[PDB]
């Protein structure tokens, strides 16, 4: 994040990590419940890829962090390359993940919700502070 | 450069999608929501994020990191996958497994 | 859901 | 588009091919793939 803010370590439980076999983080995630996180189709994420919840300092050695393998991909089939519209998959771990202090999850809204422009939102995340 | 160790957060306001066409023309589906333009914008490792707001005392999952400024303008809003009308794919996804 | 152990802190 | 066609990662704006603007907030270890005009895809690495 760009003029992003260092945040509260584990106050954002449904945060996740998402890293290849390679070892680099290339996306975020959010834990909707225990075996299911919900992240971007163009993510392309795969079976070898893992999810790493409950971290807030990825370059720390000491943490206790819960690398849970995935089971299976969701890609919203309705997803287009060209348009990036429905940007949306669903990932079904293989780890459950087991919930506490610092690994929660987000609520999901309704399809009716409205959220008016203006209102004042969060982001978080592991990405670049600078382009 | 190299993505940051520790997680990052950052406070935005939401935008309509008409005022989005304002930088992003017609690339702005209804299945998308904006965000920033204030400031902050989301770059290179937050996709698939999330984008959350309050409803009655909990952070609901508004938006998923989607795409943006090339350079992570903080002038220019970024764009987010609109989660209610996605929700319902959600649903049934989880149903079904 | 959304409510977070550790509340967070933004400015 | 103008007096030529855009590849790929190409947008045609003004009646001429130009790289898009548009970039998906994925990172991307090698960076984002090039498109034959030397343009990056907006949402694939390479």
């Amino acid at each position: 994040i760009v003029n992003g803010e260092e945040a509260v370590p584990g106050s954002w439980p449904w945060q996740v990590s998402l890293q290849d076999k390679t070892g680099f983080h290339f996306c975020g995630g959010s834990l909707i419940n225990e075996n299911w996180v919900v992240t971007a189709a163009h993510c392309g994420v795969t079976t070898s890829d893992v999810v790493v919840a409950g971290e807030f300092d990825q370059g720390s050695s000491s943490e206790k962090i819960q690398k849970l393998k995935i089971a299976k991909v969701f890609k919203n089939s309705k997803y287009n390359s060209l348009t990036i519209n429905n940007d949306i998959t669903l990932l079904k771990l293989s780890t459950a993940a087991s919930f506490s202090q610092t690994v929660s999850a987000v609520c999901l809204p309704s399809a009716s919700d409205d959220f008016a422009a203006g209102t004042t939102c969060v982001t978080t995340g592991w990405g670049l502070t600078r382009y | 450069a190299n993505t940051p160790d520790r997680l990052q957060q950052a406070s935005l306001p939401l935008l309509s999608n008409t005022n989005c066409k304002k930088y992003w023309g017609t690339k702005i589906k209804d299945a998308m929501i904006c965000a920033g333009a204030s400031g902050v914008s989301s770059c290179m490792g937050d996709s698939g994020g999330p984008l959350v707001c309050k409803k009655n005392g909990a952070w609901t999952l508004v938006g998923i990191v989607s795409w943006g400024s090339s350079t992570c303008s903080t002038s220019t809003p970024g764009v987010y996958a609109r989660v209610t009308a996605l929700v319902n794919w959600v649903q049934q996804t989880l149903a079904a497994n | 859901c959304g409510v977070p152990a550790i509340q967070p802190v933004l400015s | 588009c103008g007096e030529k066609t855009c590849s790929p990662a190409q947008v045609c704006l003004n009646n001429e091919c130009a790289c898009t603007a548009i970039r998906c907030m994925i990172f991307c270890p090698n960076g984002f793939k090039v498109d034959e005009n030397g343009c990056e895809y907006p949402c694939t690495c390479a």
